């Protein structure tokens, strides 16, 4: 499948400061196109990509309206929690959910997901099967049982195969421009001695789109997993994204080492080494 | 739990003496979302710095990306600054422009 | 578009 819709929902809560601060940002692929602040001057939802704006009046009002409600229903999510654990009321907590579905090439539904992780540990998840859930401890049962006996996954599986592959299958053709295009790296490999005896060969990766992407080096065709330093793959702030990898070799053997590179945007992929 | 920042200090575009570009500092892999982060030019705080809105990893660690406008030369120093509940002392890393 | 989410 080549494409996905996904909401990153973060509810915080901060004794003696206000009520818990709600933001949701809404993605397709790697790029943003909506997000809602409960902290903002005025909480509504507002674009954030360019083919999203075309969208009419009620389609923000509805998901202004949508998005409201879904701070009270975590700020109240929340507070249960508390409960649940038997926290005080004086420490900040975190309430976290990612929601949405794959799609595949034809935009058929490949799978859908909806899940939340309290304090950065997972907690519920609906299974793939979107009828299902999984509980990671007895708090999390509590919520299990609530939402089996009001019927939920139903309500999340309907969402999940109807109204969120309508959604990717519009956005993806308003902005068949963007979303349907990779763009393919840009690369090259520097040299850095560090001493007579050695030196850094670092293989950059630049522009592309979308971030995933493998970089790797070999010295005489073996792949180098243990001795090769990666970089966490980050974004420029053109919609693109930039990695590298560095390995330190031994003085005069650089022509023993091949960088290799595959991303989508690129037909076959790619082996490069330092050229002097 | 509590997870420390991952810190990164570059450009845009390659550094080029005397070209526009922009400065970007990128947090990630930290939890829980509160941080302050600084971009420094000489020691000093650079005052227009914007950063995008926040979201997390599929791990559920957080991410941020801030950025300014700047012409790099031969003789500045940029940097970042950044402060987070597991940092004792705000961690400053130095812009390297072959990074 | 988004989904009325549930109390947990």
């Amino acid at each position: 499948g080549s494409h996905s819709m996904r909401y990153f929902d973060t509810a915080m809560s901060r004794p003696g400061r206000g009520e818990p601060r709600f933001i949701s940002v809404g993605y397709v692929d790697d790029t943003q196109f909506v997000r809602f602040d409960s902290d903002a001057a005025s909480p509504r939802e507002e674009p954030r990509a360019p083919w999203i704006e075309q969208e009419g009046p009620e389609y923000w009002d509805r998901n202004t309206q949508i998005f409201k409600t879904n701070t009270q229903t975590d700020r109240e999510s929340l507070r249960n929690l508390r409960g649940y654990y038997n926290q005080s009321e004086a420490g900040s907590h975190t309430l976290q959910s990612m929601y949405g579905c794959d799609v595949g090439p034809d935009g058929r539904l490949l799978r859908g997901h909806n899940q939340y992780a309290y304090d950065g540990k997972d907690y519920i998840a609906l299974n793939e099967d979107l009828r299902s859930w999984t509980a990671a401890d007895t708090a999390a049962q509590i919520t299990q049982r609530k939402w089996e006996a009001a019927r939920v996954a139903e309500q999340d599986r309907a969402y999940l195969e109807g109204t969120c592959v309508e959604w990717l299958r519009r956005y993806l053709e308003n902005g068949k421009d963007t979303l349907e295009r990779a763009d393919p790296p840009k690369t090259h490999v520097t040299h850095h001695p560090i001493s007579d005896h050695e030196a850094t060969l670092r293989c950059w990766a630049l522009g592309f789109y979308p971030a995933e992407i493998t970089l790797t080096w070999q010295r005489d065709g073996e792949d180098q997993t243990q001795d090769t330093e990666l970089v966490e793959t980050r974004p420029a702030g053109d919609r693109t994204f930039q990695k590298w990898a560095a390995v330190v070799v031994p003085s005069g053997e650089e022509q023993r080492y091949t960088c290799h590179v595959q991303h989508e945007g690129l037909p076959k992929p790619l082996t490069l080494r330092w050229e002097p | 739990i509590q997870r420390t920042p991952k810190i990164q200090v570059y450009s845009r575009h390659p550094a080029e003496n005397g070209k526009s570009n922009f400065l970007n500092c990128y947090v990630s892999g930290f939890h829980p979302s509160d941080i302050e982060v600084d971009l420094l030019k000489n020691g000093e705080r650079i005052e227009k710095v914007e950063h995008s809105d926040l979201s997390f990893s599929k791990d559920w660690s957080f991410y941020l990306l801030y950025y300014t406008e700047f012409t790099p030369t031969e003789k500045d120093e940029y940097a970042c600054r950044v402060n987070h509940v597991t940092l004792s002392q705000p961690k400053i890393v130095k812009w390297d422009r072959d990074m | 578009g988004g989904r009325k989410k549930y109390k947990l």
